[PDB]
């Protein structure tokens, strides 16, 4: 490979490796899947029930010790029954390295708190709420935490329109900020990029 | 521009305007386009 | 090549002018409406037709690298001249 | 530690979109045609769920284009027709199905081209 | 089958309760929000306005979204008592600023082509 | 079976033999890279960008043109194989005009498509490029044949699809050139199409020219209503406006191409339109006014009449859902007087079981069917996809055609019988030869078109073809459900018209003057003022100002196909809907919503409030069209045949003579295509060629 | 009072329709002798009973159900339409 292509790291490939086997082996009650991505880059999908032993084994396990939660957020993917999943990444400081955990909900399942695992999760999972619906049980104080007050929906979710349903203005008539349905003087431009002629050939689907 | 000056086309500006902002000078925006749908013409002359 | 519209106004170059009963014209009143009087159809009508004595010639609009992607303009046809499609220069064959 | 409840997926008091925008509407769920301009077929893999086209107008400053509805632009991909239908009955959308289009096999020959007796011969090539 | 997670209750007789426990919350509030924000409408109506709130959703027969519907409406009420939210927020729900939009068949197709 | 085994990057895959390493690949979903290979065109195998390795084979072959042999394994993504993807990439590329930002293929360009896919990302060629002269073929396709490939795409579709041969390639090596040699227009009614296989901007649309670029173009799926085939189509508009139609791809009714007239008269959508309601002042003249006072203006002498005084016509561009409620309308006044301006004879079956009326056959049977006998038709112009697909088979089954008619170009050779109508009888009683080729056909078609039924022996000539079919039947015998008898529709409403219960023809009002009359689009001219009383209340609902509106009292803007989500049948009797691409201008509305709402202004409020609800009352009604792709159907044509036996009216001596003649008369037909000024460019190109 | 109209709604394939597709098969064409200017719409069902609809005077419509009637009940059924007696 020449100087324009990623070089490659099979030392930390096959060290990802041995630990996702490693960790799979120790909780096959709740690890559905391990996979290395050829970045290098480790996840790991777990059952929805295993996200506190999970991530608390992550946290407290000599040979794991990720003391880190760098990000908690939420994918919406419509298409799943399971429309929600729920990725978890942590970082471990003693060995120098990174773990996804990756689960799935949908819009009526709850997700337990982890801020018993990790005080970060606090914000995050609420964040989540905002943006997603998605339900944290035996959290401290769920509420919203960035859309305004009042606001309806989950702006996040992929069928939620860019620009939402209301605005708002000043009306002088009631002497306040009121809020109207949406009316755009340009709307907004929607571009269809997409080529045929697929691109990448590794990634092909059975055509089923 | 004393010692060398810049490129004379016939298009560039021969007098050079300021900020005409709050002015009978300022510019008004517009649409550039002609009539998208003309509309029937009903005749003149009485059916009957 | 600025024109002017019975009403009064200034046909722009792309031919717009407010109709007599249009409302939107009170927006010129007070101000001005903004034309540009430099035409570019007029501009480029007045360059000389260049005389080649070459089948297929090349045009880059000038300058090099400030100028436009390089075409090649195929000079058959004698009824009509060639013309660029970016920059609308002429070019003809030295016929008789 | 399960309920085990009888009863189909509603969602729409959760979803925060306002009534009119959801008895009214009418979505389309469809695998999109093949641009004909074209021969790639890799944009007529997938579902797309698209909804119903609404009043769009003039701007009377700059005669740009102007709309109301909140859902001109939205359009949802799904991997079976199945996901798209279960997507629209539990958001309580009202939805067609176009059934999927896919260009059936033939019979290539190039030997035909020179056909001794049948009209397949061609005249140039 | 059909076996699902709960969230708070397990079946509608829990759930109920627990929107009656919130509307009794709303309306013991609505006097004291009335008073606070300085709003020019009556106990009366803010209370109608609580009670068609809560029938806008009494056709769900989901014991999951009722009580996702009791934590919404939970926050919401967090929000008013915190004085969080403002008076364009409490008064949001009533639409003062909109014109009404007609029902009827011959209106809406004079208005436009709108259903 | 017969199936092969092949292997596809190590997969195997099951294949008929004769299958090509190129459908091979498709089997498993990979698509091998192509720009002269064409499913519905002749292998030319030129390009070579289809080139791909077989393992444990020194040569790369061409997937297009090579049939797949048994164990072999086709290495798609080999390392030869990408190179001589690159290789015939760069060699594409090294002459190509560097005119992308000025090339109307643009964002929809094969060439760049594949050349980003499978092409290199620089160039080597250090020379300089070639330049063509640019060919005129008229006002619809745009040349420019610098982009030119080579392909001879066009060539061969225009060869084998359109059945003219005008098309070629002069010179040799790299000078070799696509086109004519002389100065002549390619003038078709499918000419449009290769527009659409070109893969570069070589051949681009005149009238759509730097109008849009491909992202930008929202896409509506819809149908076509310029005839009645039903051709599926890709309305393209842009901030609130129609931009160009593309034909969508069915493979039962239109295949892969639409008309020149489906393809270019949109142009006429913008023009001439009604968009506000009219009414006559003291003067006389047409005026604007408000929807409130037209509707009651119209609700006042709907009141007044009833029954026999009040009646409607309908045109030709009329969907189901405005039939529905204007017959509802009139039928709460108890009016059975609605009618079409295309005439089908009554007698007998008529409208009462509906294969009688119908094109039983199917356009895809036609791919079936053996000999195929057209009466009184012109199917090149009045159905121009039902003309294709009879070319298609005539060109690889061998398909036999005779006429009876006036010796029209049908793009492929056939047999005239003759112009006299008598030959039908002369075929029916058994003397003429042609009876003896029914006879020993398997699969027999007659094909009688509309335009004939448009004259004053439509019965007699219907009841002949009916005899035809009957013999045939009765000699032949049972092949199984074949249904010989057939008849070609040329308007777009016809068929849901009949399916509804209106009256054929406008028979019933010259009979019966009304004193209020619904133009529901009729702009066909059947009735004018003076077949008509004195201060005759006439209504015009529609969406242009043609022949109808300026004899009209109040004017209805109404929506066209392209502004409403609408029922139309084509000749099949297959259902289909179209969708809202833009709105109607101005105050204009849909035509069941003005509909319905003069039906609450005049007291007589009808049932339905939304478009289910009308769909609903159209299933009530006839439930055949609510099923929006079915074409399947009971043949009734025993009893319709013994019930056209009941009258005997005679032929009269008059040849059969086709409305559309030449080309010239195939460019405007209707309100929308007399309003364009492409069918005018086109018009005058035909008549006068320079 | 007057008849206008009669629409007979029957399924291709389906066994409920069975006995009506027979009534035509057998005597439609003599019911159409009868009753030359009377329209009798033939159309198609699908997955749904048997219908027949009949339109009198200012747009009044009744429908009877036609599910698993033989040749007979259909004919009687006509009849008793036609003849106005209910
Ligand atoms: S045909 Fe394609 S590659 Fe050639 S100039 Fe046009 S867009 Fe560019
Ligand atoms: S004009 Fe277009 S279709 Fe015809 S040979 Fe050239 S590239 Fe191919
Ligand atoms: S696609 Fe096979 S040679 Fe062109
Ligand atoms: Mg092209
Ligand atoms: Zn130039």
């Amino acid at each position: 490979t020449r100087p324009t292509i990623r070089p490659r790291n099979d030392v930390v490939h096959k060290q990802l490796s041995a630990f996702g086997q490693y960790v799979a082996e120790i909780l096959p009650k709740y690890v559905q899947q391990v996979q290395v991505s050829c970045f290098n880059e480790l996840e790991i999908f777990i059952h929805p029930d295993g996200v506190i032993p999970v991530l608390t084994f992550l946290r407290d396990h000599t040979n794991a010790q990720f003391k880190s939660l760098a990000d908690l957020t939420a994918v919406d993917v419509p298409t799943r029954q399971n429309r929600f999943e729920i990725v978890y990444n942590l970082l471990s400081l003693r060995f120098n390295s990174r773990i996804r955990v990756k689960t799935y909900t949908d819009e009526l399942t709850p997700i337990e708190s982890s801020v018993t695992v990790y005080k970060a999760a606090n914000w995050y999972e609420r964040e989540i709420w905002d943006m997603f619906g998605v339900f944290f049980a035996n959290h401290p104080d769920l509420r919203r935490i960035l859309t305004d007050y009042g606001f309806e929906g989950h702006p996040f979710r992929k069928d939620f329109p860019l620009s939402g349903y209301v605005e708002l203005r000043y009306d002088d008539e009631v002497k306040r900020v009121v809020a109207e349905p949406v009316e755009l003087a340009q709307e907004f431009r929607k571009f269809d990029l997409n080529s045929p002629w697929e691109a990448f050939p590794a990634y092909r689907q059975p055509p089923e | 521009p004393t010692t060398k000056p810049p490129t004379a086309r016939k298009y560039i500006w021969t007098n050079h305007k300021f900020n005409v902002s709050g002015t009978p000078q300022q510019y008004v925006p517009y649409s550039t386009t002609r009539k998208k749908i003309q509309e029937w013409v009903p005749p003149s002359t009485p059916y009957k | 090549g600025v024109r002017t519209s019975p009403t009064g106004e200034k046909v722009t170059h792309t031919g717009q002018a407010y109709d007599d009963g249009d409302y939107r014209r009170v927006r010129f009143s007070d101000r001005q409406k903004e034309v540009n009087e430099n035409f570019a159809i007029d501009l480029i009508a007045e360059q000389p037709v260049s005389e080649v004595g070459s089948r297929v010639i090349s045009c880059d609009g000038g300058g090099g690298a400030l100028g436009h992607p390089r075409v090649y303009i195929n000079l058959d046809k004698e009824t009509k001249t060639g013309t660029c499609g970016y920059c609308g220069l002429q070019f003809r064959q030295p016929h008789h | 530690q399960l309920i085990a409840v009888d009863e189909k997926l509603d969602i729409t008091t959760l979803t925060g979109v306002p009534e009119e925008h959801i008895k009214t509407r009418k979505v389309r769920i469809f695998v999109p045609a093949r641009n004909n301009m074209q021969s790639g077929v890799n944009n007529t893999k997938k579902w797309k769920m698209e909804f119903d086209t609404r009043e769009r107008w003039e701007n009377p400053l700059m005669g740009w284009s102007s709309t109301a509805d909140p859902l001109s632009n939205l359009v949802l991909t799904f991997s079976t027709k199945e996901d798209a239908v279960a997507f629209a009955e539990k958001n309580g959308w009202s939805f067609d199905v176009e059934e999927r289009k896919v260009p059936k096999p033939k019979s290539k020959s190039y030997g035909a081209n020179f056909s001794w007796n049948k009209r397949t011969r061609v005249s140039t090539k | 089958g059909t076996s699902v997670k709960p969230i708070f209750s397990r079946d509608m007789n829990e759930a109920k309760r627990r929107v009656r426990e919130l509307y009794r919350a709303w309306y013991r509030e609505v006097p004291n929000t009335v008073h606070l924000f300085q709003l020019d409408i009556s106990v009366k109506q803010g209370r109608d306005k609580v009670r068609e709130m809560f029938m806008k959703n009494a056709h769900v027969t989901d014991p999951r979204v009722v009580d996702l519907l009791v934590i919404k409406g939970k926050m919401e009420l967090e929000e008013t008592i915190n004085v969080w939210k403002q008076r364009t927020h409490i008064m949001r729900f009533f639409h003062e600023t909109e014109a009404p939009r007609p029902t009827d068949f011959l209106s809406k197709f004079y208005v436009g082509h709108d259903p | 079976s017969n199936l092969i085994e092949v292997f596809v990057d190590g997969q195997s895959v099951m294949v008929e033999p004769g299958t090509t390493v190129l459908q091979a690949c498709e089997k498993v979903g990979m698509q091998i890279p192509r720009f002269c290979y064409h499913e519905r065109l002749s292998v030319a195998g030129n390009c070579r960008m289809c080139l791909v390795e077989i393992e444990k084979a020194p040569k790369v072959v061409a997937a297009c043109a090579m049939p797949v042999m048994k164990g072999w394994n086709i290495l798609t993504n080999s390392e030869k194989s990408k190179k001589a993807r690159e290789g015939v990439m760069e060699f594409l590329l090294a002459n190509h005009p560097l005119d992308c930002p000025i090339c109307d293929q643009g964002g929809e360009c094969d060439l760049q498509d594949q050349s980003m896919m499978f092409g290199s990302d620089r160039s080597r060629f250090l020379e300089g490029k070639r330049a063509v002269e640019d060919k005129n073929i008229g006002p619809l396709v745009k040349t420019i044949m610098t982009r030119c490939i080579q392909c001879t795409r066009c060539i061969r579709f225009a060869s084998e699809i359109a059945g003219v041969d005008d098309l070629g390639t002069t010179g040799r090596g790299n000078d070799m050139q696509v086109g004519t040699y002389i100065e002549k227009m390619f003038m078709s009614e499918l000419s449009g199409n290769i527009i659409d296989i070109c893969p570069v901007g070589a051949l681009t649309s005149k009238p759509y020219a730097f109008t849009a670029r491909p992202w930008e173009t929202r896409k509506t799926e819809s149908i076509d209503v310029m005839d009645a085939v039903g051709s599926n189509i890709v309305v393209s508009t842009r901030t609130g406006e129609v931009m160009r139609i593309l034909p969508r791809m069915h493979e039962d009714i239109n295949e892969e191409w639409i008309s020149d007239k489906t393809r270019f008269a949109y142009d006429g959508l913008k023009r001439q339109r009604l968009t506000q309601p009219m009414i006559r002042n003291e003067k006389g003249l047409l005026t604007y006014t408000t929807w409130e006072d037209a509707l009651s203006r119209v609700a006042g002498m709907l009141q007044s009449f009833q029954g026999n005084d009040v009646a409607a016509i309908a045109g030709g561009l009329v969907d189901a859902e405005a039939l529905v409620a204007l017959k509802d309308l009139l039928n709460r006044v108890d009016s059975d007087s609605l009618c079409t301006e295309e005439v089908f004879p009554t007698a007998g079956a008529g409208t009462d079981l509906r294969s009688n009326y119908l094109l039983n056959t199917t356009i895809a049977g036609v791919e079936e069917a053996d000999v195929i006998l057209l009466v009184g038709t012109n199917p090149r112009f009045e159905a121009p996809l039902f003309n294709a697909r009879i070319r298609k088979s005539w060109l690889h089954n061998d398909l036999k055609v005779a006429l009876i008619g006036s010796p029209v170009d049908l793009t492929y050779r056939y047999d005239h019988l003759g112009d006299s109508p008598k030959i039908l009888q002369d075929i029916a009683s058994g003397n003429h030869p042609f009876s003896q080729i029914l006879k020993e056909a398997k699969k027999p078609m007659v094909v009688l078109g509309s335009s004939a039924l448009q004259r004053s022996d439509g019965t007699a000539i219907l009841a002949a073809v009916s005899n035809i079919a009957q013999n045939i039947r009765l000699s032949s015998g049972v092949t199984g459900d074949w249904k010989v008898m057939n008849i070609l529709h040329r308007i777009a409403s016809q068929v849901a018209a009949l399916d509804l219960g209106y009256k054929p023809g406008v028979e019933a009002i010259r009979k019966n003057p009304p004193k209020v009359l619904f133009l529901l689009g009729a702009d066909g001219g059947c009735i004018t003022r003076q077949d008509l009383p004195k201060d005759c209340f006439i209504i015009y609902q529609g969406h242009h100002g043609d022949v109808g509106a300026p004899m009209a009292d109040v004017i209805l803007p109404g929506a066209a196909y392209t502004e409403k989500s609408a029922t139309y049948v084509n000749t099949e009797g297959r259902a289909q809907q179209t969708k809202v691409a833009v709105t109607p201008p101005g105050l204009a509305r849909e035509d069941w919503k003005i509909i319905r709402a003069l039906s609450e202004i005049a007291g007589m409020t009808l049932p339905y409030d939304t478009l289910d609800q009308v769909r609903s009352r159209l299933e009530e009604v006839s439930p055949n069209l609510v099923r929006y792709d079915d074409v399947e159907g009971a043949n009734y044509f025993q009893q319709a045949n013994e019930l056209s036996k009941l009258v005997n009216q005679q032929l009269l001596a008059d040849p059969l003579v086709p409305p559309q003649l030449t080309i010239k008369d195939f460019y405007m037909t209707d309100s929308i295509s007399r309003a364009s000024q492409t069918m005018a460019k086109c018009v005058k190109a035909v008549t006068e060629g320079i | 009072l007057g008849l206008r109209e009669i629409r007979i709604h029957l399924c291709q394939r389906s066994p409920g329709s069975q006995g009506v597709r027979d009534f035509i098969e057998k005597r439609y064409v003599e019911l159409k002798k009868a009753n030359p200017d009377l329209p009798i719409l033939i159309r198609e069902c699908s997955d749904v009973q048997p219908k027949l609809w009949a339109r009198y005077a200012f747009g009044q419509e009744k429908n009877v159900s036609l599910n698993n009637f033989s040749a007979d009940q259909v004919t009687r059924t006509l009849e008793n339409v036609l003849s106005g007696k209910a």
